[PDB]
């Protein structure tokens, strides 16, 4: 379909063949997963006779709208060329080990046919990035939770405990003589909770309707832990069996609270979540770790607060995901030759965000930030209550605190206690347990953004106040400052982008890039994020790949044969693999293929799959298929 | 009959027979005493206090509940649907004591939209578009109120017709909750006091009680605290709980007219001589407590004179403790031992209670018990009993009958209360030392012990920066002196890290699997690092450490490495609120302490596992005889066998994974977690125990390691 | 001085017997003088060049039906809201602060 | 209570009272100096001030705010649909009810109490862009709305920038004078907020 | 049992030093036991450092002006 | 639940129908819209933006 | 909006709704504890100062009975320290709660 | 994977996983049966994505 | 709809709405049957679903 | 530098000067006498213009 050269299928021939010799055909796969886009992608147009023609766009004045023009065409010429060092010694020395040197050779010596841009350097540069493999790759859900969740993050310098004050109650309020990154943070949750405290927005009995209503979805789990809890505690909840459908959606359990006061559940939010995992194509597979309906109402305050500080600080980075294209012109702009580019994301940030360091500063300064406001006032359902304060020995008291307070006090009550997890795993056998972690549940886009929050207020942090503290380069000085996040700096999760203010029709030094990446990497670091940067001159941003202002789909990441499956049977009927080739066939739209050629395969793909029957447990059997001209309604043509 | 209005504190027993006695068990002490109390506080109107929580304010809340009389003789009485109502008035004609007309009546049943016509120009009628207020003025009238809502505050709400109209109206639980106050009414007395939950406006025959404690903070009207006390205090109106005792009642402590030496003010004399032959034949989650006020005095001088000295109050030492040690008030008895340290029963008062204080002030103090101080005191006297209350302990502080596990700085003298306390008795179960876990365990585990490993890897350090760090540890005013410390502290995090993990990790099932365990650490992040499923409390003593474990000379680092590992863990230790480690030692030992007070003689009692006898042959063991072998996982005690008897047909929905290896190690698991609250209160528990079989000897031979499933039965034994 | 508070508008005693609208408020006025200034900007030159006037009548047209309702707020500005001001003074923890 | 709930005593003997409810003015004076020197004389010190003043405010009043009369009023205005442009919809597109219940006329309101302390300005966004002309309807409404609101906020540079914002919009066919060197008639208006600048 | 008669005299461990009162067995403990330069960190000065620790020790004032 | 989608879409339709403003007034009430920005959003509806 | 959409209920005597609104604020003795906190800071004041300048040489305008004892210290150090001293007194004597 | 296998009575030259396996590590908890089931499982799976 | 519509203005706006709607469909004339989103049917497509 | 930040630098500014510091003392009345006495000890003498 991609239409390459035989000595390229050759060589990843030769790659298949090697990996499956050795055993764990899987991980040695995984082990040399990004030897094709870093000798190819990564290194393209580092010699000297570079030129040809490349998108001139511009970026609009109102930056946070995300508008750009494209507004011509400009030469290229050997001043644009990349700056960073080439991947082929790094690559080479690791294809050594798996005695595949001549596949680098064979590649190397290809791509320097192409010294110039066009069409012909782009489309052998997205011909051989598509021979990674697309195996979904499975293992066994024991051994993936117990690797992932066993890693804790190391803090190169801890908060000492002389710098907080008396507690109240559960939290502690953070001394004003402590500076650096953790007074940053302290103060900008501060300052967004104070936002939150005083929002009539809230209290608006239709937008109270619009969160319950976000709790609820077909999808959900810890059903059993939620009966359990609420039966140990003498909550009789009703049941609704004869209505047939699964306890453990999320709206069976909403059913059962519908009634009850809500102070009364209180107890519960303290039970096991249970987890399920997706597998994924080039890496690890995901986790989804669905709360239950309770839990999921008290983190109430922090998505609250995350909310605005995205969508009031930097415009979420795009994380309003209102149409994901708004990323395509972006990432063009940040590949083109006048502007260089790094790519940014945290190592773990699931793993990372924690208690001790983290969570702990987020729920003094939200339970400071919710101060300014009525003492007495209900939120949700969660009524003011006496706390004792104790920050002053000589003088300790109880006094009122509102109901965001007291949802507060409970959440860091949890997040200290940690997520207590309950894994069964249908493909292991007879082998279920509980375990605790850290780790943040982190299992759909409700996750995204406080790590965006965190993410963009270290950055921003790390740019205005540490790096010019600390770098050395004048020029580097000269250049890092006047820059700033909201024009210079996109994220999302743990993904991130940072483009640097175009240098005066010149380019920095490698020597101050290397020096600006080794100080980030110590940043982070420090309050124990590895930051997995680098620098190639291109633009990887929620899997999308563009090089010089030119979009280049991963095809790898679509295997025409592959598709997850989650469990040990694919529990589903015949009439499904229609939808299934109506899929498959968008994508090879989508990723440009040669269009004529995959509409030949496609149609055959679609005869296959017009046909189907079925047959009773015990009866008879059942049989149709489809006229051909339903995939034409279907959309192709 | 003057009124005192009552807010319950911290921990305040509802379940109890008497809500008398958590407020201060003196009271029941003498009949005499206790005939001069009314209660009221009725359970419908807690039940609708615990519903409005979420809906008012303080100030709100307290402006319409203050005028309610004493006995509430209103009712509301709920109104079915206009096409339900109004065949009421039909079904018996004479219920129509409003008369509406017959047409009226039958035109809503024809129409398809039944109007408000019934009950329109009803007296007194309460529409759903009504407030709080508007029924609790109408309650101040004592009439009876009709209503179109559930939601109501002031006064027991009932159906005003039969069910019949409301069913489909309304549903199961719903037609249930009313049940009571459709025959809601009983008599209130005319006695000297009445106490009341119910707030009031203060006055000269209104009292606010002071118990110099906390509020519930589950408990829904704890906000008008503050409000109440003030303006009380503005005007005189507190009352300490002693005063209660007194013939008359006066706000104030040492009055002229009476000496307070009386056997009712001596809360140490606890005595139980009634009887009735009820299920309880203890109730082992109710405990009582008392505040002490003590008297702390040094050598004296060189004629015989003394100081005046130092009284402090401790809070909430269980009394059967005292009791059961024959402590005395009025009584000087000696403080220090032979080698100068405390007396071992004051130590365990320490620990049980849950605070110390400067006796005037609201100054927490942690005691020293070493050599440090100057004229250290050589005498305590206990003075008097500032309170003396029954309080709540069912899985207060810990949750799981599984294992806890508490985090207490290094110094602490966890020994004295594991070892001293059940030696005082060694007569009775309390706990089996192979079951808990001391905090040094894994530490020494090591073949190099880790205080080695840390000392060999610290040493390589210049000295003067080592010496320069342990002077900034024990001087407060220096702040951070980074350089010294960090480097000791990366040193530390280092060696930790890269050693204490593993060798922690694969310890898993000795924490928790055993049958029941009782494990200290020195940190929550010891157990959260390695993923150990098990609840951690962060207690606290109100003691100094740092002093204490700069008397224990005797160890591998000379008193120097002590205070590093101290303050390294203490850096290592999150930041949160810690709690009272007395608080968990009161729920697990306090009900222990009760035994010797009983009368009658325990029973024992287990919730053994099966086990079919396939899979033990199936591994390899040699067992004779064909019934499934079973195994106790956990043993408990009663002493009513009929409600013991009567309560052991519960099923319960915990299955147990048992699993034991060749070499006998037997551990257990519970796949849906065992909570302590799902104990029936009347039970017992020991502080730990271990698993075994029930009858070893019907085993010959033990094959491979094996591993099954099970049910759970509590059962009895002989 | 003591006891005594400013006020950025003009303000009146509470009125005697019911309330109504008025129009003589110093809100009112400035309300419709202010209307009636961007009438005549509308109607300028500047506009009639490049603005249809179908459009520019309707523009008129709804400016001018603004100033016609019946608002009480003038009326609440100058009458009622310093008396509550007023009691409110004395109940606030933090008593006003004024310049 | 300014003589509402007039209230009074009973006239007979009253033996032993003590009711020790008062003082001076000059302790009222330093107290309320001592409460301003134990804060944080940033925006965290009156935010508390005004809310609960707003929420007290909010509270008890007899005045309701409905729209309904005024859109009501607005969409019985007859216009042809042949048009490219419905200024009524222009204006209901704005005046969007953010369903906060108008917060900020008691905020408004609330920091009168406290003006000495804290100020309540125009947000910068809600101003017309100084590159618009008259003619750009939105930026006109705009306008009209920043002139209609202006008194009810208690910034001293209110006025000006209240000028300036219609001046931004004039500024090709009717030009003036500005005095300070380095501002110009297109600078934008929320930046006039110096007393040297008028 | 629980003791009801005051000790006759004060031991400290290892001196076999026997005293008539606890505060010169105190003092005894506070001075004399701490110099002991034997291991490879008893140096003099951490022995100055904690001897100071402990006397400026006092948890039971009601004011504490130091510290507020 | 609700799309809006469809929301939108009827909206156009009845406007497009030339129904009178209590059907719209109706409609917004129908998903919890107050009859004060019931009306408000009522106007905004025109074919022209 | 607020200003152009202002209505009340049509017959309203603002007398009798602001008396009957403002009838559970002026209910007990509650708004008259900032008074008595008032007389508290006030004397705390007096006699902090007085502490402070004594232990000076003529500091302010205090008199001086105690001027035959020595004070070698006078830095402001010790000054803190006494300040302290006298607020956590008070604090304790008259059982105060906040700042 | 082969010594883990039966014969199926439709196709008889394929097989699959032996019931005495499944049933002892069902059962009996076997640990080597539990290991071959374990691995019979996600091998199967892996070939199914 | 009692987790829907945890007080009662919200279920007067709909239930309102959707009575003056279906008066007004049938009334007017416009049509009969229209399934038009509003509240009511949320807890209904959630049972669905 | 608008309003509120010109009153914040303000404030900083003069926070900034009212703040006691015992360093100008230090220099005009103590810092002479340790310098004298340290130079008549050091190995090198100063040297000075
Ligand atoms: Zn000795």
């Amino acid at each position: 379909m991609t239409d390459m050269s035989p000595t390229l299928e050759l060589t990843g021939v030769l790659m298949y063949l090697r990996a499956a010799s050795s055993h764990s055909h899987a991980y040695t796969l995984l082990q040399m997963k990004s030897v094709f886009p870093a000798l190819s992608l990564r290194s393209m147009y580092r010699n000297k006779g570079f030129g040809g023609k490349a998108p001139a766009i511009e970026w609009t004045e109102p930056r946070s709208k995300y508008k750009f023009r494209w507004t011509g065409v400009t030469q290229l010429h050997d001043g644009l060329r990349p700056r960073s060092p080439s991947m082929d010694v790094p690559t080479l020395e690791v294809l050594t080990k798996y005695e595949l040197v001549d596949i680098g050779h064979i590649i190397i010596r290809e791509r320097n046919a192409h010294p110039r841009h066009n069409h012909d350097s782009v489309r052998f540069v997205r011909d051989v990035m598509a021979l990674t493999s697309g195996m979904y790759l499975v293992r066994q859900p024991t051994m993936s939770v117990l690797r992932e969740y066993s890693q804790v993050p190391d803090i190169k310098d801890p908060i000492p405990p002389s710098a907080w004050t008396g507690p109240i109650g559960n939290v502690r309020y953070l001394l004003p003589s402590v500076q650096g990154p953790a007074r940053h943070l302290y103060d900008t949750w501060r300052a967004a909770a104070r936002q939150i405290a005083q929002d009539p927005q809230w209290h608006d009995p239709l937008n109270q309707a619009i969160m319950r209503a976000q709790y609820v979805t077909a999808r959900g789990g810890s059903s059993a832990s939620l009966k359990f809890a609420l039966k140990v505690t003498g909550i009789v909840l009703p049941e609704y069996d004869d209505s047939k459908v699964k306890k453990s959606s999320k709206i069976y359990q909403a059913a059962q609270i519908a009634r009850i006061a809500f102070m009364l559940l209180i107890a519960a939010i303290h039970a096991e979540v249970t987890m399920g995992i997706r597998n994924q194509v080039q890496r690890r597979a995901r986790s989804i770790m669905p709360l239950n309906v309770i839990q999921q109402a008290i983190s109430a305050p922090h998505t609250l607060v995350a909310n605005y500080i995205n969508k009031h600080m930097n415009l979420s980075t795009t994380s309003g995901s209102v149409v994901t294209d708004k990323v395509i012109p972006l990432i063009l702009y940040a590949s083109t030759p006048p502007n260089t580019v790094v790519n940014v994301d945290i190592k773990a940030c699931d793993a990372s965000i924690t208690y001790n360091y983290f969570l702990s500063v987020i729920c003094g300064a939200m339970h400071e930030g919710f101060e300014v406001g009525n003492a007495d006032a209900a939120f949700m359902g969660v009524p003011s209550t006496i706390v004792s304060d104790r920050r002053s020995s000589v003088a300790p008291y109880s006094r009122p605190i509102s109901g965001l307070q007291t949802m507060v006090q409970h959440l860091a009550d949890l997040y200290a206690a940690g997520f207590r997890y309950s894994v069964s795993d249908a493909f292991s056998s007879g082998n279920k347990f509980s375990f605790p972690t850290s780790t943040f549940p982190s299992g759909s886009t409700a996750t995204s953004t406080e790590h965006t929050a965190n993410n963009s207020t270290m950055m921003e942090y790390f740019l205005n106040v540490h790096a010019p503290s600390h770098v050395k380069s004048a020029s580097l000085k000269r250049i890092l400052t006047d820059m700033t996040i909201q024009r210079n700096y996109v994220c999302q999760g743990d993904d991130g982008i940072l483009l640097l203010p175009h240098e005066a029709a010149s380019k920095i030094s490698a020597d101050d890039m290397n020096e600006l990446l080794t100080c980030l990497r110590d940043y982070g670091q420090l309050f124990g994020w590895n930051y997995d940067i680098d620098w190639s001159d291109t633009a990887e941003y929620l899997k999308l790949y563009a090089l010089m202002g030119c979009r280049i789909p991963n095809t790898s990441r679509h295997p025409p044969v592959g598709k997850e499956y989650a469990a040990p049977q694919t529990d589903e009927i015949w009439p499904s693999l229609i939808d299934i080739v109506i899929g498959h066939h968008l994508n090879g739209v989508t990723d440009v293929l040669n269009w004529r050629e995959w509409l030949r395969f496609s149609w055959a793909f679609a005869c296959y799959s017009s046909r189907g029957g079925y047959t009773n447990p015990k009866g008879q059997s059942f049989s149709a298929q489809y006229p051909w001209w339903t995939f034409v309604y279907l959309g192709i043509p | 009959m003057i009124t005192i209005v009552v807010i319950p504190t911290a921990h305040f027993s509802w379940t109890d027979t008497n809500f008398l006695n958590s407020v201060d068990y003196r009271l029941t002490s003498q009949p005499k005493i206790r005939d001069r109390f009314a209660v009221y506080a009725p359970g419908w109107l807690r039940r609708q206090l615990d519903e409005f929580s979420a809906s008012l304010t303080a100030s709100e809340l307290l402006q319409a509940l203050q005028t309610i009389p004493i006995p509430v003789k209103a009712r509301c009485l709920l109104l079915p649907k206009p096409k339900r109502f109004a065949q009421w008035l039909l079904d018996v004609p004479s219920a129509n004591i409003w008369h509406i007309p017959v047409t009226t009546l039958r035109a809503t049943v024809a129409s398809k939209h039944p109007s408000s016509d019934v009950y329109n120009y009803i007296p007194d009628h309460v529409p759903p578009s009504a407030e709080f207020d508007t029924v609790t003025r109408r309650v101040a009238a004592g009439r009876d109120i009709y209503v179109r809502s559930t939601k109501v505050l002031g006064a027991p709400l009932c159906l005003a017709a039969p069910a019949k109209y409301y069913a489909g109206y309304l549903s199961t639980h719903q037609l249930d909750g009313v049940y009571p106050d459709n025959w809601a009414p009983d008599n209130f007395h005319k006695r000297e006091f009445c106490l009341t939950i119910l707030p009031s406006l203060l006055g000269p025959r209104t009292f606010l009680l002071d118990v110099d404690a906390d509020r519930d903070a589950s408990y829904p009207l704890s906000v008008l605290w503050p409000q109440l006390r003030v303006l009380a205090l503005k005007s005189r109106l507190l009352l300490p709980p002693v005063a209660l005792l007194r013939r008359v009642v006066d706000p104030g402590l040492k009055p002229t007219w009476s000496a307070d030496s009386d056997a009712a003010f001596r809360a140490l004399r606890l005595s139980r001589p009634s009887s009735a032959s009820k299920p309880t034949g203890f109730d082992f989650s109710a405990l009582p407590v008392v505040d002490i006020i003590c008297l702390f005095e040094s050598e004296p001088d060189d004629h015989g004179r003394v100081a005046p000295g130092t009284r402090l109050t401790i809070h909430s030492v269980p009394t059967d403790l005292l009791t059961s040690l024959s402590i005395q008030e009025g009584v000087r008895y000696p403080l220090r031992q032979e080698s100068g340290m405390f007396v071992p029963w004051v130590l365990l008062a320490l620990l049980m209670s849950d605070d110390v204080t400067i006796s005037g002030t609201r100054r927490s103090v942690k005691l020293e018990t070493a050599h440090a101080s100057a004229r250290p005191f050589v005498h305590i006297t206990v003075e008097r009993c500032a309170s003396a209350r029954v309080v709540d302990v069912r899985g207060s502080p810990a949750m799981y009958a599984n294992a806890v596990c508490l985090t207490l700085p290094k110094g602490s003298y966890k020994s004295t209360i594991i070892d001293t306390l059940p030696a005082m008795f060694s007569d009775l179960s309390i706990l089996e030392q192979a079951a808990v876990i001391d905090s040094d365990a894994l530490g020494d585990s090591l073949r190099p012990s880790f205080e080695t490993q840390f000392l060999e890897r610290l040493e390589n350090l210049d000295p003067k920066l080592l010496d320069r760090a342990v002077a900034s540890i024990l001087s407060p005013a220096s702040d951070t002196s980074d350089d010294a410390v960090t480097t000791v502290l990366d040193v530390f995090n280092a060696l930790y890290r890269e050693v204490m993990t593993p060798a922690q990790r694969s310890r898993l099932p000795l924490l928790t699997q055993q049958g029941r365990v009782l494990a200290f650490a020195h940190s929550d992040y010891e157990l959260l690092s390695a993923n150990i499923p098990i609840q951690v409390v962060r207690g606290s003593i109100p003691i100094d450490h740092v002093v204490n474990l700069l008397a224990r000379r005797n160890r591998v680092g000379g008193t120097a490495l002590q205070v590093l590992l101290d303050y390294c863990y203490r850096t290592q230790a999150s930041p949160l609120a810690p709690t009272p480690a007395g608080r968990l030692y009161k729920q697990l030992f306090g009900p222990w302490l009760m035994v010797p007070r009983l009368s009658d003689p325990l029973i024992k009692l287990r919730l053994v596992a099966s086990a079919p006898a396939k899979v033990l042959r199936a591994a390899g063991w040699t067992i004779d005889g064909d019934p499934p072998l079973e195994v106790s996982c956990l043993c408990a005690y009663v002493t009513d066998r009929a409600m013991a008897a009567a309560l052991i047909e519960r099923r319960l929905d915990s299955r147990a994974l048992v699993n034991v290896g060749g070499d006998q190690l037997m551990f257990v698991e519970y796949a849906p977690p065992l909570p302590l609250v799902s104990i029936p209160r009347t039970f017992l528990l020991p502080v730990t125990y271990v698993v075994h079989w029930v009858s070893p000897q019907r085993v010959l031979l033990n094959g491979g390691n094996v591993s099954f499933t099970s049910g759970l039965e509590w059962t009895f034994d002989d | 001085p003591p006891n005594r508070m400013v006020y950025p508008w003009p303000n009146q005693p509470l009125p005697r017997l019911t309330v109504a609208p008025t129009y003589d408020s110093a809100m009112s006025n400035w309300i419709s003088t202010t209307i009636a200034f961007f009438i005549r900007v509308v109607n300028s030159v500047n506009m009639t060049a490049t603005v249809n006037d179908l459009t520019r009548r309707t523009m008129t047209g709804v400016m001018t039906a603004m100033r016609q309702v019946k608002t009480m707020t003038p009326f609440y500005i100058q009458h009622m809201c310093p008396t509550e001001l007023s009691v409110l003074a004395s109940v606030t923890v933090t008593p006003p602060f004024q310049v | 209570a300014n003589n509402l709930l007039n209230s009074t005593i009973p006239i007979s003997l009253r033996p032993t009272i003590l009711c020790p409810w008062f003082a001076s003015s000059e302790d009222l004076r330093l107290q309320q100096v001592m409460h301003l020197v134990n804060i944080s004389s940033n925006t965290a010190a009156a935010l508390p001030l005004v809310e609960a003043l707003s929420t007290l405010l909010r509270s008890v009043t007899p005045l309701v705010l409905d729209p309904t009369v005024l859109t009501n009023a607005i969409t019985t205005i007859s216009e042809s649909t042949t048009q490219t442009i419905s200024p009524i919809s222009e204006i209901l597109r704005l005046l969007q009810p953010m369903g906060n219940d108008y917060a900020a006329f008691w905020k408004c309101i609330a920091s009168w109490a406290y003006n000495g302390l804290v100020t309540t300005v125009l947000s910068e966004d809600a101003f017309p862009d100084s590159s618009q002309s008259i003619t750009h309807l939105p930026s006109m409404w705009k306008c009209l709305f920043l002139t209609l609101a202006g008194p009810m906020t208690s910034d001293p540079h209110s006025p000006v920038k209240v000028f300036m914002a219609l001046a931004n919009l004039l500024a090709q066919p009717e030009p003036i004078a500005i005095g300070v060197p380095g501002m110009h008639q297109t600078t934008p208006a929320s930046q006039f907020s110096h007393p040297g600048v008028w | 049992v629980t003791p009801i008669v005051n000790p006759s005299s004060y031991v400290c461990n290892v001196c076999n030093a026997r005293f008539s009162t606890m505060s010169a067995l105190s003092e005894h403990l506070r001075s004399d036991h701490r110099d002991d330069a034997s291991t490879l960190l008893a140096t003099p000065m951490i022995n100055n450092a904690i001897r100071s620790f402990l006397t400026a020790w006092d948890g039971i004032r009601i004011l504490s002006p130091d510290v507020s | 639940g609700l799309d809006v989608e469809a929301v939108d879409a009827t909206l156009l339709r009845l406007k497009i129908l030339g129904a009178p403003p209590e059907a719209f007034i109706a409609v917004l009430n129908g998903i919890g819209m107050s009859d004060s920005e019931a009306h408000q959003i009522a106007g905004r509806i025109s074919l022209a933006n | 909006v607020a200003m152009l959409c202002g209505q009340t209920e049509t017959n309203l005597i603002p007398s009798h709704h602001y008396g009957k609104a403002f009838a559970p604020l002026f209910a007990s003795n509650a708004m008259f504890t900032r008074n008595q906190r008032a007389v508290i800071t006030r004397e705390a004041f007096v006699c902090a100062r007085s502490a402070v300048a004594q232990c000076q040489d003529a500091g302010f305008l205090v008199p001086r009975p105690l001027d035959a004892l020595r004070q070698f210290d006078v830095t402001s150090a010790a000054a803190a320290e006494i300040m302290h001293a006298v607020n956590d007194a008070f604090k304790t004597a008259f059982d105060l709660d906040g700042a | 994977i082969g010594p883990l296998l039966t014969s199926l009575h439709t196709i008889p030259d394929y097989g699959f996983l032996h019931p005495a396996i499944e049933n002892d590590a069902t059962t009996l908890r076997a640990e080597r049966a539990r290991c071959a089931s374990t691995f019979y499982k996600i091998a199967s799976s892996q070939a199914r994505q | 709809t009692e987790y829907l519509f945890y007080d009662s203005a919200l279920k007067a706006r709909v239930m309102k709405g959707r009575y003056n709607w279906e008066r007004l469909s049938s009334s007017l004339s416009l049509n009969v049957g229209s399934r038009v989103p509003s509240l009511f049917d949320v807890p209904g497509k959630w049972v669905a679903a």
